[PDB]
């Protein structure tokens, strides 16, 4: 029943903007969730 | 069909994740 | 340490404040995680 992905490296605008289209229509969640995982990776700050 | 926020308390003390429920 | 804790109850908004506290100050991170939970506690029970 779900797993985790963790994004550290998205900052408080980011992150709540990932639930904040998800939550609207949870169907985008799986994409969503891709593009804070892209996103987290995207820039992922070391 | 979702995904949860979740957290884990850690080192830094809280990070920010997702479960995406299916 | 990796202590998990799940926030299925609060929306994109709610959860907002608490990234903002927890980004603009990691030092209370803990006590932050009281006020999400708090949050996840307050509205949880519909």
């Amino acid at each position: 029943d779900g797993e985790i992905f963790y994004l550290p490296n998205l900052n408080p605008d980011q992150l709540c903007a990932f639930f904040h289209s998800v939550h609207d229509d949870p169907s985008q969640s799986a994409n969503l969730l891709a593009e804070a995982k892209k996103l987290n990776d995207a820039q992922a700050p070391k | 069909e979702g995904v949860l926020y979740v957290g884990s308390k850690t080192k830094e003390g809280v990070v920010h994740g997702v479960a995406t429920v299916a």
